[PDB]
């Protein structure tokens, strides 16, 4: 449908293959044209090679298009007998279990954008789905999920982008981070002695 | 920077010190000193690698039993990442002690 | 490289070629390198930045892109194909131009060659499209198809290096050797057809990762760092800034080329003080009709003077005929052109090229001559 | 047309008026420049019925507004003393009596402590303090479209030489009044024929620059060249006679400078080559190969 | 005339290859 | 299960509900002056060659600055070109346009204004397209600084607008000629912060991070083009102080039309160059037959304020016993100010000088430091 060509217009589209040195390979071409400003796309699996260990850190990440939650074959005959023993054996239900495995997946997918508190980057979860698992995100996504952004559609969706996108790419006052996000050695004792 | 957490020194190998970081050397050293398992989730983003390294080093070395660690990782390119973390910490630990301890960490994978 | 100075010196086809593109220079290359005598190398010394910019203005070329893509048709379809449109086909797909060598000067025409080529299966699987069967291709281009997977096989032996075990996905799955578990399913895996075999979809992904490694590595060309990437540098120190600071002394010397006494300062500052009081008659400032005469011709000539000057204060309108004009501005250039040369060598100031000082002093007083 | 602010920069020191009179044959001149100036006065505020004047004196000791009044010293007060005559225009007399009252409060502050001799003149404080005004009331815009233009009345007297330290608030002001288009208006009562920086100042700003001589007659200047409005400053050509050269004085030789170098970092205008290699105003080493160079004899065959 | 100075161009540059023949 | 019209109504109204203002903005106004109390006279290059690279590609098409982003970027460079040169006369500047993968130059190197400007007018009504090379541009400056000479700064200021750019090679081989060079570069950009502008910025200007500049808005981005007029604060490892021979011409007077020796077209005017006596037509320039260095004492003139800055004045404290009832230099009566009923004289308008302790209003304050840059109390005291 020339979707494609249209992105090829601004990044180059490097896709996951299922050989793992031609992966590699993609994998450093994404960051050599994320280093260099041409801008690069990488279409990977939630549950593939690339999913784990893998960090995507500053210029490597700044979007997580997440096409989709990524639920498992739900029919394969491996996932229903583990899932029959889990709620046999644990009381967890089925439908509980299979979102908490998905949702686990879509995290780790969430946590490879960030290295440090000066890196930013957005989070885009593109199915209906997620909107009700919003609980069963980590703990610290979830406070940084705002309640009107669990039912966007792609619009305002690309408009709160641009405007994140605009917001921190100016630069950060120290004062308002200087014991408040990161501590000195002078924070952390002041802190240490007002525990006590 | 270098720090006490109780009685335990800690060397941070950066000058500065997320909250979080220093809420998870706490976390640990209880866990450690009670002696159980533990679940800890640091948010993603911090140095939750330099955490971990830094105060079982710490734990390791200033303790005198000198507990081995062993720091279970999913894949081979987070062992190497977790093993270049624990190569500047332990840089960092040699120029503020002045010396290199005697002290061994290698990274363990297949013959491939 | 070929921007130094001396390159750009010794270009005789760059320099012809920017003469023939500028026509004002030429008025006074003519008058000077040739009617005048004055060598071109000397008259491209002081020039080097025009010589330079007319030198970028044509050596460099757009980045490499997915031209392909930007191709696509508009019954009758048309397509705009651009010469840099044909360069950038040929660059990313050499196998384009290796079939545009041997048969177009050989068997047909080049636009009836593009018009095959379009219409081929090669142009299908080089633009990431699906190959079916049942289209017809074109069988002139076609041959070249297992040629092309040739160059994609031989494509493959210069991109696959070994990489840093930070991105290592290969040894990843090559950690635990042994490990024989759950095969993976037919979602975890590349799709297949009814028989079994592989249905091509996996093709086009590794011809577009091909496309953008082989876009990554021809910026690879003449046109310890584990712990660098591993570092947080928000946790490390702020940088700090090493700007210079000043401090000017403000005691300069003074420029080169009868005080009074606090008894007389009192009296006189008295004496201002009685003569605000006793009368300020501001009907005394009224000249007495002789200072007056001296005071306006003395800003009648000022302003005469001014004015005269500020009279007459796009180049001015001529008295002269355009042809006399004309020549005395030529005339005038190629003055100024010979004085800028004697100059540059007059305080360059070695004594090596003082023969070429002599030569400009010789033609300056042609040149006085000439006037 | 348009009515415009006339701020008078006048520098009443003592010492330079003193021997000024001590020059010519006559006393007492700061009575005629001042009674000249206030004729001077009276005629622009009758050119328009909008039209303000703005006054400041450079004293030995600083600077002070003559008019109008502080307004502490207007919450305080009114002695109306009897120097000018109170049967002429009530408008011209507020300023008349508001300008002598200060003249004679500001000439007792200079009698009270006239012990301390001061060499810093400070007629460039006080042409800054005018342009600060002047930007006031431009700004507060009670009257809209309110012209300006700037009035500097010094003298010379032959005593003052030329002070380096004055240059850059000079050029300062320049461009302030360059950049709120407001002329520069100097009147120079003293032997010196030339004075450098405020020619610069009466070229680079549009203004007239006329040097005088003998404070008699003065009112005939003011009121033919010193007139000139803003608003006919284009259709009115200047008799600004003696054009600048728009050079400067080398700092540690002093004379005006020709071809010279300058210092790339504090930009000192340096007539030769200092000595030891070092700039004397910015204290930064100069490389002994880049001087050399320009230590280089010009070439010519034998 | 353009065409002329193209001309002595070229006859100059003629001279210019004769000068390196 | 229900449908969105047999919801309850909105009740927009009902949603509206309904001093210490003062305070308020004077807190902010604190923090704005909190800013600028780092201040130092950090040595600036005066002599500056600042190549000004703009964007005209398809990113300059979308409307979200008013009315496109290549009208008002040309308008604001327009600008830009008329208080760089009139705050940096000394200094030359060369224009440069990203188009369609090429870069194109549209004006050398020159120390004329005038030029500039009618070269950004010819762009102007131009339409911007094709993808940008931030290497093709560089290259271009880097060719275009190459006859800079050592004691003038070579700077390269880029309105980059795209996020993504095609480079023909490697762009890091260009950064590190651009560092060899001692280029600093510059870039202000439009939409985010792009990964390898950031990278140039920090890696030409000697590891400084703050060169990379990202607008807001129409105000933001006007202050950051009004930025980047002031010289850049050179670094102490650079040793490149030297003498730069000059000339200063004196103003030639004729009524007679004489050949300039720059343009070679009549003119009545001039300046006589005080080495080799040809006359040129403005300044400050070059001579075109002597290759000296011609300006005047005001083109120096307007750039000390630069080498030592005014300190910037303090607040006056509330309780403080007040010297004057009225402004110092402007005489306009600072008045009671109080912010609430029992606020008396809080925040009170005054603004003492470091050095001569004297007494300023807010107009005074925002004028000595911006249009004068001098303080007449400063002058006044009778050292
Ligand atoms: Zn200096
Ligand atoms: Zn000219
Ligand atoms: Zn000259
Ligand atoms: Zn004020
Ligand atoms: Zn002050």
């Amino acid at each position: 449908m020339g979707i494609l060509d249209e992105v090829w217009k601004h990044k180059l589209i490097l896709v996951e293959t299922p050989d793992a040195q031609e992966t590699s390979l993609a994998l450093e071409t994404y960051r050599k044209a994320c280093s260099n400003g041409r801008g690069a796309i990488l279409l990977s699996v939630a549950r593939g090679k690339v999913s784990e260990g893998i960090d995507f850190d500053h210029q490597y990440g700044r979007t997580v298009l997440m096409i989709g939650i990524p639920f498992q074959y739900t029919e394969s005959r491996i996932l229903k007998a583990r899932l029959e023993f889990m709620r046999e054996n644990y009381r967890i239900r089925e439908n509980d279990f299979l979102s908490f495995d998905a949702m686990r997946h879509a995290a780790q997918c969430l946590g490879r954008v960030l290295r440090g508190k000066d890196d930013y980057g957005v989070m885009v979860l593109a199915d209906r789905r997620f909107s009700r698992k919003r609980s069963q995100l980590p703990k610290w996504i979830a406070q940084g999920l705002s309640d009107a952004d669990l039912n966007l559609s792609t619009d305002m969706a690309i408009s709160n982008t641009k405007q994140f996108l605009r917001t921190m790419a100016q630069p950060t006052d120290p004062k308002d981070q200087e014991g408040v996000s990161v501590w000195s050695y002078e924070d952390l004792i002041k802190h240490q002695n007002s525990r006590k | 920077m270098k720090f006490y957490i109780d009685d335990l020194p800690v060397l941070f190998p950066y000058p500065k010190i997320y909250p979080e970081q220093y809420n998870y050397m706490c976390d640990i050293k209880k866990t450690l000193d009670v002696g159980g398992n533990s679940i800890l989730e640091m948010p993603s983003g911090t140095g939750k690698t330099v955490s971990l390294l830094s105060l079982t080093i710490a734990y390791q070395m200033h303790y005198p039993e000198h507990r081995k660690i062993i720091y279970c990782s999913r894949t081979m390119s987070e062992i190497e990442k977790a093993l270049v973390e624990l190569e500047n910490l332990m840089d960092y630990r040699t120029k503020e002690l002045g010396y290199q301890e005697d002290f061994r960490g290698l990274g363990l994978t297949s013959r491939k | 490289d070929s921007l130094s100075k001396e390159k750009l010196l010794t270009n005789l086809k760059l320099q012809q070629s920017l003469l023939k593109g500028n026509k004002v220079l030429m008025k006074v290359f003519q008058e000077t390198v040739i009617n005048a005598g004055l060598p071109p190398s000397e008259f491209w010394s002081t020039r080097i930045p025009l010589l330079r910019a007319f030198a970028l203005s044509t050596s460099q070329k757009v980045g490499p892109y997915n031209v392909l893509s930007t191709i696509k048709p508009v019954n009758k379809v048309n397509v705009n194909l651009s010469r840099e449109k044909i360069l950038n086909i040929f660059e990313n797909y050499p196998i384009v131009k290796k079939a545009y060598t041997d048969n177009v000067p050989k068997n047909f025409k080049e636009p009836e060659f593009w018009a095959r080529f379009f219409s081929s299966k090669l142009f299908r699987k080089l633009r990431g499209e699906k190959i079916m069967q049942n289209d017809r291709g074109d069988v002139i281009i076609d041959r070249y198809l297992t040629l092309d997977q040739e160059f994609d096989r031989k494509d493959d032996d210069m991109l696959l290096h070994p990489v840093k075990k930070i991105i290592d996905l290969d040894g990843n799955i090559q950690d635990d050797p042994v490990v024989r578990g759950n095969r993976p399913d037919f979602t975890m895996q590349p799709g297949v057809d009814i028989n079994g075999n592989s249905d091509g979809t996996v093709d086009i992904l590794k011809g577009m990762n091909r496309l953008s490694e082989k876009m990554i590595m021809a910026l690879k060309n003449e046109y310890n760092d584990e712990r660098n990437e591993l570092k947080i540098d928000d946790l490390n120190e702020s940088y700090k800034t090493n700007y210079a600071i000043i401090h000017l002394k403000r005691n300069a010397h003074e420029k080169t080329t009868l005080k009074v006494s606090n008894q007389q300062m009192l009296q006189q500052l008295s004496l201002v003080m009685d003569n605000l009081i006793n009368k300020l008659d501001l009907n005394q400032v009224v000249p007495n009709n002789e200072v007056s005469n001296k005071i306006n011709k003395r800003v009648i000539t000022a302003i005469k003077i001014n004015a005269k000057q500020a009279k007459h204060n796009l180049e001015v309108k001529s008295t002269l005929p355009i042809d006399l004009l004309e020549s005395c501005r030529m005339l005038h250039t190629t003055c100024c052109e010979f004085l800028k040369h004697f100059y540059i060598h007059f305080q360059s100031g070695e004594q090596k090229q003082a023969s070429t000082v002599k030569k400009l002093y010789n033609h300056l007083k042609d040149c006085i001559e000439k006037l | 047309e348009s009515p415009s602010l006339l701020t008078v920069i006048i520098e009443i020191a003592p010492k330079l008026w003193t021997t000024f009179d001590e020059e010519g044959n006559e006393k007492g001149s700061i009575i005629k420049v001042l009674e000249a100036l206030i004729v001077f006065l009276n005629a622009h505020l009758a050119f328009n019925s909008a039209n303000k004047v703005a006054v400041i004196a450079a004293y030995s000791q600083g600077i002070k507004y003559l008019y109008p009044e502080s307004t502490s010293a207007l919450k305080a007060s009114r002695s109306d003393l009897k120097i000018i005559n109170s049967d002429m225009y009530r408008r011209f007399r507020n300023v008349d009596e508001t300008l002598v009252e200060e003249i004679y409060k500001l000439f007792e502050l200079e009698k009270k402590q006239i012990e301390q001799n001061s060499q810093r003149s400070t007629l460039a404080g006080a042409m800054s303090a005018g342009l600060t005004y002047v930007n006031r009331i431009s700004k507060e815009s009670v009257t809209t479209s309110l012209k300006s233009r700037l009035l500097v009345l010094t003298c010379g007297s032959g005593s003052s030489k030329d002070e380096i330290f004055q240059y850059i608030p000079i050029m300062n002001c320049i461009f302030s009044a360059t950049k709120m288009k407001c002329p520069i208006d100097v009147v120079k009562i003293g032997g010196s024929k030339e004075s450098t920086f405020l020619q610069q100042t009466t070229d680079a700003t549009n203004g007239v620059y006329l040097h005088v001589e003998s404070t008699e007659g003065l009112i005939q200047y003011l009121a033919t060249a010193m007139f000139i409005d803003p608003s006919l400053r284009p259709i009115i050509v200047k008799p600004n006679h003696g054009s600048v050269d728009f050079r400067t004085s080398c700092y540690l030789t002093g004379r005006v400078v020709a071809v010279g170098f300058i210092c790339s970092v504090c930009l000192c205008v340096l007539s030769i080559i200092p000595p030891g290699n070092k700039c004397p105003a910015c204290d930064s080493q100069f490389d002994e190969h880049v001087i050399a160079k320009l230590k280089r004899k010009p070439v010519v065959p034998r | 005339e353009e065409r002329e100075n193209e001309k002595t161009l070229n006859d100059y540059y003629a001279a210019l290859a004769k000068k390196q023949a | 299960g229900g449908y969105a019209w047999e919801d309850e109504i909105k009740r927009s109204w009902d949603l509206v509900k309904v001093m210490a203002s003062l305070v308020a903005s004077i807190v902010e106004a604190r923090k704005k002056r909190t800013a600028k109390k780092n201040i130092t006279p950090y040595q600036r290059g005066i002599i500056r060659s600042l190549i000004l690279t703009l964007d005209c590609s398809e990113a300059m098409l979308e409307k979200d600055l008013r009315p496109n982003r290549h009208a008002m970027i040309i308008q604001y460079a327009i600008d830009f070109v008329h208080e760089f040169f009139d705050q940096n006369p000394i200094s030359q500047m060369g224009i440069i346009i990203m188009r369609n993968g090429l870069a194109q130059l549209v004006s050398q190197v020159s120390g004329n204004p005038q030029d500039h400007i009618d070269a950004l007018k010819s762009i102007r009504k131009q339409e911007p397209k094709g993808n940008p090379s931030l290497q093709n541009a560089l290259e271009m400056a880097r060719g275009l600084l190459l006859p800079v000479p050592a004691h003038c700064t070579r700077e390269v200021l880029i309105v980059f607008g795209s996020l993504s750019t095609t480079d023909p090679g490697d762009i890091h081989q260009t950064i590190d000629s651009l560092v060899s060079e001692k280029i600093r570069v510059k870039v202000l950009g439009l939409s985010a912060q792009v990964a390898i502008c950031k990278e140039l910025c920090k890696a030409t200007n000697y590891g400084d991070e703050s060169f990379y500049k990202i607008l807001l808005d129409e105000t933001h981005l006007k202050e950051l083009f009004n930025e980047a007029v002031t010289p850049l604060p050179v670094n102490k490892i650079n040793k490149g102080f030297t003498l730069v021979k000059m000339g200063f011409p004196t103003r030639i007077f004729e009524d007679t039309p004489t050949f300039c020796s720059c343009h070679s077209k009549l003119v009545y005017g001039g300046y006589f160059c005080p080495n080799c006596h040809s006359k040129v037509c403005s300044l400050p320039t070059v001579c075109p037959c002597c290759d000296l260095m011609l300006i005047l004492s005001t083109h120096l003139a307007r750039s000390y304020h630069h080498l030592m800055p005014l300190k910037t004045f303090a607040e006056v404290p509330t309780t403080e016993k007040f010297r004057s009832e009225d402004c110092f230099s402007c005489q306009s009566r600072f008045p009671i100010l109080k912010n609430h009923k029992n606020g008396k004289l809080l925040t009170s308008s005054r603004y003492r000088c470091e050095d001569c302790k004297q007494e300023f209003c807010v107009d005074c304050d925002v004028f000595i430091h911006e249009i004068l840059h001098n303080c007449p109390g400063c002058e006044s005291k009778p050292v």
